[PDB]
């Protein structure tokens, strides 16, 4: 296709042998010959003169790359032009596990619909796989406030090992 | 910019200088080409704001909105030309002169940089409009009106000048950008309520939120046509764009404070669209139903949440389009039986067969059925108001189920009726109304398929 | 076809355009105001095209 | 005006009947249960006293109030009735006509010159009609909501034209 | 039997729904023409790798030809 | 009498002169032309031409970009056996705690 | 179905009258004024304009029903009603 | 990836052709109606199809397709879900309308706006497929919204009837009130599920969707016209009678019932609000049918007992009877759908006379309008092998044997033979009996389009009870063991209310004279709810709205405290400091205090 | 024209502060306000009580 199964798991299919006992005719087998020598024939051959229509003529494009820049972590307060190359930097890093969570609820609707009535238990996996990214995601971009910022995230994210020290400390005793 | 508002300011010598009868052609001509050009800064790109230079920036919340007011301008000159036929050359050159000055103060605004800047043009709008509303109204009222819409602007707009300044000498630059990457936490103290306070409420009289709202129902219902979208369809949400900008500082203060503007917007909200449920005046029934939108656009800005900030942006563009079509609504009504009580003219869909299906796809959108982009701008709210507390889904939905009944109301009212007897002037509509009609609900319908655009600088 | 009349009635719709030639010829009369930082942004810092004069004008 | 005794007590037996229709259903019923009905009204029909008759009325009305049916039957063509204003949304008043383009005017070349007529002959006959009202107007304004006919030749009767010119009751 | 139908006039109503079929059309399939024509002879890219040397100026990084012709010019 | 002032005159007819009147003004060629304007400068290049504009911009707000960005970040984390995305947000072994 | 004509009207009138036992079938002019020649009781009237209220399918309201006292006034009511207009 | 996915998705295609040929005029005026009708006969016989490979293969589709946006972490798209509930349920749908629309051009045949009620009719089923076929939570809302709406216009189609908008503006006033929960439940689908697609929030497991389930219900309470939300589909009679055979029988009402059994996998979860599902359904059953059968209306009874049946059909949800239910949605469908314009037929023939005592002698006058509607009477009853058997009484049995709410499971054995009670009223006095209507008779139903919308759906009422039930899947759990005594109580319950109801009813026949009971009373103005609904709260909502709200607190109130009294109090000594009286002796006196306080009194010396 | 005036503009000029309208004013205004101020004030410190000491747990829900 377009993709990759290692980005999207889609478990080979197990498709029966239909052999049916019965002499009457099946139907659905009628319907499904006449459609492909009526729609679906006719279909391919204007997709594959398409196709080879655009080959003829084949103009190409790559993608963008963004190399690494220093972050807030390392910016200087007050240093505008670092505050500038980290923010960016940040939003397109939250623009990205934007679309990691996106990529699990895909596989996680995908786990649903093909395992039909045996949702619960088969890809019961998918359902932790999306458990972490959620859980994580939730520590690490949410509640950061409609005028969000890199300074913001660190602010939410200072709050975790400040209260993680208090803990570790009180527990290590 | 440069490249909209250079060409705005070119019209209004054009306009002057103009052919004697060929001002309203030609206005038309280019300030529907003007907003063609407008069309090219609704690309943003991935998060950094469009900069064009230190005075002139966009970002996807104002380009949203360049593109709504100078869409607009042509729709005013169109149906404010009907009754404008009937004076002198000079008058209604004037009129051109004064919406195409309106819209420039307005393009100018959206696309501030410097807060100060903001703020000199945002408060600079009062002068255009205030004068359409006294001088070419058709009322008498009017003269109050024009003075309630004034005071209230600029009471509420005088404490943010003191304000701002006050940034400029203890922060430094009041520029949108080094603002938002210099955010410092106002903490909670007196003087911290009074500069919160200072900073929102010229905002909020703008909105207008209920109870500092009465000048909206005079200065809307007595203002000429051409004035009485603008009043309704951008600058108030010119209100919106103030308070989207300025409580980038405002944390974490708002949150403690945001409780009485919350109250009074999502209980208000009710009483408002009550109002609407028992009316006499047409124009007033749309006016206090754009209250009710605005003031769930008010209760919006303030959770200051990702979700809420694109209902926000969403409503507030589909309301401004929606409540400029009602406007002209009223008015075809208006100028053919000459007064606006609503029982007067019941029976419309008997002699004026399409003015009914305009009337019912105006209604239809107030109404905000899916996908329409009033649906999709308070449906987001709702998720958002509902995050925050789940009692407000009572308030929330009792005006989406209480705003169905007035909707539908004028729509029963002068549409859905026998036709009253002793009128007899009802004419075939012009196709200059159809057709400005056809301007404000084809966008609408068509900015459905990509709601991206319009959803604000979160998406 | 009587061109007196129509330079009389339609010098004015030219006046527009050229405002908007006006408006673009001054983008590009500013942005090179605010040249300072040109290619000098390390996440576009690049080594400069050969046979080219700059980046991004 | 004052609704004199004898027209009550009528339109209490033509409403009466009406409910009874409502609750006897069957014809047979009916017509037995109408003329017990009919014949207990004329029974007490030579009260000299006028007060008695009302003393009369003063229990039957009350008595239909708690016997009228909740569900009484009305023909559709009337208030409450299902065909009540149905055919009303074609109703178009014909002065829209004037209206018409000049192509659609074309499209019916004998009924607007029939039309242009009616208009003449309402044009010249308004003022007949006029000077007719003021030449018997009771003293006093006009008492009664009645409107006098046309008393002489060659005049169409006060305030005819929205009677005579009023839509059909199917217009479709 | 048949007789008149006092209706109201919508030829103007007609004029004006027909004008804009005329109009809004008359840019409507010459542009939807383009869009077809253009997805059909001259294509939807493909992804490919970044050249040794080629830097992937501006209006490269698009899939469209048209939305890399407007990418192209204007911004 | 008061005052010397002419009454509300009439509200004119403009279908009355011209019967396929348009609405726009006195005069039939100019208002002839109104639509011709409006409609061409309206309907034809700002709606029609405005969409396919808007609708075919080059991809506003990069997206597919950043969905692009997914698909390696996550392939990388994955197979490695890595958690596909990290708790914290910014590296955390830099981060100087107070005391 | 065709439209209910004056002379089916009429025709539709003195069936029901002349159906009236009270009314003896011969004295049944086209104006035969009720309380003048046939003599019925005030009640009576009113109670048979019911009949021709079902006969029609109509209502004819209390207001002008008192004054209805014709047969011709009968068929001329329900004609004007009824746009009949042969 | 069969045609199943293709093919079934360009059903809606089909069907919305005809609303884009309107606007262009091409079609000839005069035979709108059958452009109309052969279309959908079109994608009806295309809608065949999906069965096919639904019961040999046993497979359903999700088409997902054009993403709309990518709105944070949730990717709200146009999306399709065919299933077991979808994949039949438009094959059911569109022969309903396919019938109908054939029978609508012999009804309305003097409708002057003929093609416009046809393009809305066409809408509606637009709306309502894609409300049948919806992946997302928002996809639902917009049939939710869209039939609510496209029901306003249909209902106040006759436009200038003053009542119909009344009703009009009633069935768009329950339906916001029923939006009420549907916008709850979007809401926290959204925030603590993060999704509105059916698959995420099954996946994710909210095993106790308490506030969610409970918006669940009160979204089909007001689109399903439940008990406290009913009366809008009495109401909704007022419009046409093809306009209630289509929206309010079969194919509208529907969506607060199937809006459940979309939902159904996170129904099990939840026991108490499922309670309150069989719950309202056995309080909706007994009253609306209770309200049946004193009505003298042929289209009231009718439209009661619909309301009876959806009534039903939320009882077999309670305890765990979703795709029964939906069994329950197909059987219903078909002869419900055939009693309106059976009931169309004679009130057409009549004059336009609906109300139930002007008819009578209708047995032997209109044969095949009689036939149609004792079968349809019949399904009703549920008359064993039957298309209402295969539905009805299995719920009763499947009622029977479960743990039910006791007094839930009493209401609904009330109810069914309440069924039978009114069905006696409509062929008791319509047909068994001495004519009654006016005496010009013009009993009429030899048209074709007449005899074959009736034929059409008259077979599927003989037959697709045994098809479909026999061609399912077998995926509920059998009740095979039972005690013989309540294996048979529908029967008896119908033929102990068939019994009843004739001897009371001919009861009628007997000359003694009636005593208005004041229970009959109660039952025959509906409960005596709509003069208390309809004129209470109405009343006081608006009075709010006048004298305060808009009055008092505005335009008194909030006028006279901000603005009026900054104004007063700006003008009090307005009046003052502009008074002086040109004294010059007062002038400068006022002077030598000025000078003396502000010299040493105020110290501003130091 | 008449009814209009008296639902519009001649209600003020003709109101008349009493008791009986300051106590309604009170009783329907800044009433309700405050009721809710109440309601809304004890759900959000019921719920942010909670969170802080871990009762309500959001596992799954990320957008907000
Ligand atoms: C076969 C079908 C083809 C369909 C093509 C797709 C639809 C095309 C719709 C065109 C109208 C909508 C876009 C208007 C763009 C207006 C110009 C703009 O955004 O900025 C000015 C633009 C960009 O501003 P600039 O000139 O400062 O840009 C400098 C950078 N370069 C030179 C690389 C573009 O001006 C120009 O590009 C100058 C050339 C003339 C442009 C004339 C535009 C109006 C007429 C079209
Ligand atoms: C491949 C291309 C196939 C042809 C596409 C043609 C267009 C189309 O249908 O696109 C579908 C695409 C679908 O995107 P997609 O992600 O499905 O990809 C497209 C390709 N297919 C469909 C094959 C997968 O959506 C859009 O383009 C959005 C259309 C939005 C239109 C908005 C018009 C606004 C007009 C405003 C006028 C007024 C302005 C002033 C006022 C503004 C408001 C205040
Ligand atoms: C265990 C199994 C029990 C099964 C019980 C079945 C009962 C079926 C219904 C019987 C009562 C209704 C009935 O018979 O209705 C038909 C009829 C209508 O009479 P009416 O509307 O007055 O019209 C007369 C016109 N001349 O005659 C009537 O008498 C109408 C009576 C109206 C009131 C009926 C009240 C029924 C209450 C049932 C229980 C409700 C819950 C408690
Ligand atoms: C028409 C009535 C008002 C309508 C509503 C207006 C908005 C309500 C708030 C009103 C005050 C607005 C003025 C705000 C000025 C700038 C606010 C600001 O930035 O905060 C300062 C705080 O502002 C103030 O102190 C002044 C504002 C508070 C209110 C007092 C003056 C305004 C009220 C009276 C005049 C207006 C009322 C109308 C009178 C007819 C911070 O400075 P500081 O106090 O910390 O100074 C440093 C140090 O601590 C000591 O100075
Ligand atoms: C079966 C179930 C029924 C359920 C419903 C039952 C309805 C109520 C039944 C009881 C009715 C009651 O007895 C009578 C009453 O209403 S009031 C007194 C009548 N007494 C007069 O009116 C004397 C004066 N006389 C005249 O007014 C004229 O003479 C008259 C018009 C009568 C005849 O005109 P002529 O001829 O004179």
């Amino acid at each position: 296709d377009s993709w990759d199964k290692d980005v999207y798991p889609e478990p080979p299919r197990r498709t029966p042998a239909p052999a049916p006992q019965t002499s009457l005719p099946n139907p659905v087998t009628y319907l499904t010959k006449i459609f492909d020598l009526l729609v679906d024939r006719p279909v391919t051959l204007a997709r594959e003169f398409i196709e080879q229509q655009h080959a003829k003529n084949r103009y190409y494009y790559y993608h963008r790359e963004f190399r690494r820049v220093p972050d807030i972590t390392e910016c200087e307060e007050k240093d505008i032009l670092c505050m500038f190359e980290a923010e960016m930097q940040w939003r397109r890093d939250y623009k990205v596990d934007q679309e990691i969570v996106n990529i699990i609820q895909e596989r996680l609707k995908a786990c649903q619909q093909r395992e039909g009535e045996s949702y619960r238990q088969n890809c019961a996996k998918e359902l932790e796989q999306f458990t972490q990214v959620s859980k994580a995601f939730q520590d690490r971009y949410s509640d950061l406030g409609a005028h969000y910022s890199a300074r913001k995230c660190l602010a939410k994210q200072k709050q975790r090992m400040l209260a993680e020290r208090k803990a570790a400390k009180e527990a290590a005793a | 910019m440069l490249k909209i508002i250079i060409p705005t300011t070119m019209l209004l010598p054009m306009t002057w200088m103009s052919k004697h009868n060929m001002i309203w052609i030609n206005a038309t001509v280019h300030s529907l080409l003007i907003s063609l050009i407008s069309l090219s800064l609704l690309n943003q790109l991935g998060e950094n704001s469009l900069n064009f230079s230190l005075t002139f920036f966009s970002d996807s919340l104002s380009a949203p909105l360049l593109v709504l007011t100078t869409w607009l301008l042509p729709l005013m000159l169109m149906a404010s030309q009907s009754h404008l036929s009937k004076e002198t050359t000079t008058r209604k050159k004037l009129y051109i002169t004064m919406l195409i000055l309106l819209q420039l103060f307005l393009i100018m605004t959206f696309t501030a940089t410097e807060l100060i800047l903001f703020y000199i043009l945002f408060e600079a709008t009062l002068v255009p409009t205030l004068i359409i509303i006294t001088r070419w109204g058709n009322q008498t009222e009017r003269l109050n009106a024009g003075l309630y819409f004034l005071f209230y602007t600029l009471a509420g707009s005088l404490p943010l000048l003191v304000a701002l300044v006050y940034i400029q000498n203890t922060t430094g630059s009041l520029n949108f950008l080094i603002i938002h990457y210099w955010s410092h936490p106002l903490s909670n103290s007196w003087s911290n309520i009074f500069m919160w306070l200072a900073c929102i409420m010229a905002f909020m009289v703008k909105m207008p939120l209920y109870g500092l709202h009465l000048w909206l129902p005079k200065a809307h219902v007595e203002a000429p046509i051409a004035g009485s979208m603008v009043l309704a369809a951008v600058l108030l949400k010119l209100g919106g764009y103030g308070m989207m900008r300025i409580t980038t500082i405002l944390n974490p203060l708002t949150n403690y404070m945001a409780y009485p503007f919350l109250m009074l917007s999502m209980w208000g909200m009710i009483m408002t669209s009550s109002i609407c449920l028992r009316q006499t005046d047409l124009k007033s029934l749309i006016a206090y139903s754009s209250v009710s939108h605005m003031a769930l656009v008010i209760v919006a800005i303030m959770i200051q949440t990702p979700w809420s900030f694109m209902g926000a942006t969403a409503l507030m563009i589909a309301h401004g389009l929606t409540s400029s079509m009602l406007f002209c609504l009223a008015n075809t009504n208006y100028e053919r039986v000459h007064s606006r009580t609503m029982i007067l003219a019941r029976g419309l869909q008997t002699l004026l067969p399409l003015m009914a299906t305009w009337w019912l796809m105006a209604s239809l959108t107030n109404l905000a059925l899916p996908p329409s982009i009033n649906l999709i701008g308070e449906l987001f709210i709702i998720t958002a108001s509902f995050s925050w507390s789940n009692i407000t889904i009572i308030l929330m939905g009792m005006n989406m189920m209480i705003t169905a009944l007035y909707s539908l109301y004028m729509l029963i009212t002068t549409q859905r009726g026998k036709y009253t007897h002793h009128i007899n002037n009802i004419k075939a509509s012009f196709t200059r109304e159809n057709a400005l009609m056809a301007l404000h609900i084809l966008p609408l319908l068509l900015l459905t398929l990509n709601p991206k655009m319009i959803l604000g600088p979160l998406y | 076809m009587n061109v007196l009349q129509i330079v009389r009635d339609h010098w004015v719709h030219i006046l527009v355009p050229v405002g908007f030639v006006f408006g673009c010829y001054l983008d590009r009369r500013s942005d090179e105001k605010l040249t300072a930082f040109r290619n000098k942004s390390l996440l576009f810092k690049r080594e400069l095209r050969p046979n080219e004069e700059v980046t991004w004008k | 005006a004052y609704l004199t005794h004898q027209q009550k007590v009528l339109r209490l037996y033509k409403r009466a009947l009406r409910h009874l229709e409502s609750w006897c259903v069957h014809r047979d019923k009916y017509r037995y249960f109408a003329c017990l009905m009919r014949a207990r009204f004329d029974e007490h029909k030579n009260e000299k006293d006028m007060v008695k008759a009302t003393q009369l009325l003063r229990q039957a009305e009350e008595e239909f109030w708690y016997g009228q049916h909740p569900q009484p039957y009305i023909f559709p063509e009337s208030p409450g009735g299902t065909s009540y204003e149905r055919y009303e949304c074609y109703k178009v008043p014909e002065w829209c006509l004037d209206d018409w383009h000049p192509s659609e005017k074309a499209m019916y070349p004998d009924y607007f010159a029939k039309r242009e007529q009616w208009k003449r002959l309402r044009r010249e006959s308004w003022e007949r009609e006029v000077k007719q009202l003021q030449e018997e107007t009771p003293p006093g304004g006009p008492r009664t909501e009645a409107l006098p006919p046309a008393r002489k030749e060659g005049d169409l009767p006060p305030l005819w034209w929205h009677i005579v010119t009023r839509p059909r009751e199917r217009p479709m | 039997k048949r007789l008149f139908i006092i209706k109201p006039s919508g030829f103007y109503d007609r004029r004006f729904l027909k004008l804009m079929r005329f109009y809004i059309l008359l840019t409507g399939i010459p542009v939807a023409i383009g869009i077809t024509l253009v997805n059909v002879f001259i294509g939807e890219a493909e992804l490919a790798d970044i050249p040794e040397g080629y830097v992937p100026e501006h209006w490269e990084y698009f899939k469209h030809p048209i939305s890399r012709w407007i990418a192209r010019t204007f911004y | 009498i008061r005052l010397q002032e002419d009454p509300d005159p009439e509200d004119e007819n403009l279908y009355e002169k011209n019967p396929d009147s348009h609405g726009y003004d006195k005069d039939p060629i100019v208002d002839l032309w109104n639509m011709r304007v409006v409609f061409f400068f309206g309907f034809s290049i700002v709606l029609v031409l405005g969409s396919t504009f808007v609708a075919y911009l080059p991809d506003y707000r990069m997206q597919e970009w950043a969905r692009r960005e997914a698909e390696r970040l996550v392939k990388y984390r994955e197979a490695n056996g890595l958690p596909l995305m990290e708790s914290n947000c910014f590296d955390p072994n830099k981060i100087q705690l107070p005391e | 179905a065709p439209p209910l004509t004056l002379e089916a009207i009429k025709d539709r009138v003195l069936y029901v009258l002349k159906l009236y036992d009270k009314i003896d079938p011969e004295k049944l002019s086209v104006n035969s004024h009720f309380m003048k020649d046939l003599g019925l009781d005030s009640l009576d009237q009113v109670e048979i304009i019911m009949a021709m209220e079902d006969e029609f399918g109509f209502e004819i309201p209390d207001i002008d029903a008192e004054k209805l006292m014709c047969p011709q006034e009968i068929v001329d009511y329900i004609a004007d009603k009824k746009d009949v207009y042969e | 990836m069969n045609p199943f996915a293709s093919l079934t998705l360009t059903t809606l295609i089909i069907l919305t052709i005809p609303i884009m040929m309107s606007n262009s005029n091409i079609y000839k005026t005069n035979l709108y109606p059958n452009y109309v009708k052969t279309t959908v006969s079109y994608a009806f016989t295309l809608s065949l199809v999906p069965l096919l490979m639904f019961m040999h293969t046993g497979q359903e589709m999700i088409i997902s397709n054009w993403h709309w946006m990518t709105l944070q972490t949730v990717e709200l798209s146009l999306s399709f879900k065919m299933d077991y509930f979808s994949v039949m349920f438009i094959p059911v749908a569109l022969f309903v309308t396919w019938s109908i629309m054939e029978f609508s051009m012999w009804y309305m045949h003097s409708d002057p706006f003929i093609n416009r009620f046809f393009k809305y009719l066409v809408l509606f089923l637009i709306t309502m497929m894609i409300l049948v076929t919806a992946n997302n939570l928002f996809q639902l809302f917009i049939g939710w919204e869209g039939v609510g709406i496209m029901s306003f216009l249909l209902i106040g189609w006759w436009h200038g009837r003053t009542d119909a908008n009344t009703a009009a503006l009633q069935a768009i006033l329950y339906n916001r009130i029923g939006d009420i929960g549907f916008v709850l439940s979007m809401a926290w689908f959204l925030t603590h599920s993060n999704a509105w697609d059916l698959q995420q929030i099954f996946m994710l497991n909210n095993e106790c969707p308490n506030m969610p389930l409970i918006g669940l219900l009160l979204a089909a309470a007001g689109k399903s016209a439940q008990f406290g939300l009913h009366p809008w589909l009495p109401s909704a009679m007022e419009g046409p009678t093809p306009v209630s055979a289509l929206l309010h029988s079969s194919t509208m009402v529907v969506a607060g019932v199937f809006l459940l059994i979309r939902f159904y996998p996170l129904m099990e979860t939840n026991k108490l609000v499922q309670t309150m599902t069989l719950c309202l359904g056995a309080i909706t059953t007994l009253f609306t049918a209770l309200c049946a059968i004193t009505q003298n209306d042929i289209k009231k009874i009718v439209a009661f007992s619909t309301s009876s049946q959806l009534g039903l059909m939320m009882v077999t949800i309670g305890i765990n009877q979703p795709h029964l239910a939906f069994l329950h949605i197909c059987m219903h469908a078909f002869f419900k759908a055939m009693l309106f314009m059976c009931s169309g037929s004679i009130i057409h023939s009549l004059n336009d006379e609906q109300d139930i005592r002007k008819m009578g002698g209708l047995y032997k006058a209109m044969p095949f309008t009689t036939t149609a509607l004792i079968i349809g009477s019949l399904a009703l009853t549920g008359m064993p092998y039957l298309t209402g058997f295969y539905s009805k009484d299995l719920i009763i049995e499947a009622v029977n044997m479960s743990y039910t709410n006791a007094w839930a499971l009493l209401m609904t054995l009330i109810a069914t033979s309440l069924t039978a009670a009114y069905s006696t009223r409509i062929i008791f006095f319509a047909f068994l009996g001495k004519p009654r209507f006016p005496p010009l008779v013009l009993i009429n139903e030899n048209n074709p389009l007449l005899i074959n919308s009736i034929k059409r759906l008259l077979i599927g009422s003989i037959f697709a009870g045994f098809i479909i039930s026999n061609n399912i899947p077998p995926m509920t759990v059998p009740n095979t063991t039972m005690p013989l005594y309540m294996k048979m109580t529908a029967l008896i319950v119908t033929i102990m209310g068939f019994m009843l109801a004739l001897e009371l009813n001919n009861t009628t026949y007997y000359l003694k004279f009636k005593y208005p009971s004041q229970t009959y009373k109660f039952s025959n103005m509906l409960g005596y709810y709509p003069s208390i609904m309809h004129r209470l709260p109405t009343y006081h909502n608006l009075s709010m709205s006048q004298k305060s709200a808009s009055s008092l607190l505005d335009l008194i109130w909030l006028e006279t405290i901000l603005p009026k009294t900054t104004s007063f109090i700006q003008m009090k000594m307005s009046i003052m400091v502009s008074n002086q009286k040109g004294l010059i002796k007062l002038y400068f006196l006022s002077f030598l205090i000025t000078i003396m306080i502000s010299m040493t009194l105020f110290n501003y010396h130091e | 024209i008449r009814w209009t005036y008296a639902r519009s503009a001649n209600i003020y000029p003709n109101f008349r502060p009493t008791p009986k309208t300051s106590l309604l004013g009170a009783l329907f205004g800044i009433g309700p306000l405050f009721f809710w101020y109440y309601v809304f004030k004890t759900d959000r410190d019921k719920k942010e009580k909670l969170i802080q000491e871990g009762k309500l747990d959001q596992t799954f829900n990320i957008s907000y």
